[PDB]
């Protein structure tokens, strides 16, 4: 479990969207560091930058 | 805010 420290607007058909202080499960971080994503706060599922966000 | 890591590799 993630939160976002920043804004982030998805750059591709896979990316996930997120806003600063969103709270985010990773579904797989074993590909890179672009990591898989499920927004808790949004529903949403897309890959990630993991330089975007913390542990909680 | 941080630059954007290179895109995930095959």
């Amino acid at each position: 479990t993630f939160v976002a420290l920043y804004d982030y607007e998805s750059r591709t058909e896979e990316d996930l969207s997120f806003k600063k202080g969103e709270r985010l499960q990773i579904v797989n971080n074993t590909e890179g560091d672009w990591w898989l994503a499920h927004s808790l706060t949004t529903g949403r599922t897309g890959y990630i930058p993991s330089n975007y966000v913390a542990p909680s | 805010a941080p630059p954007l890591p290179p895109r995930n590799r095959p």
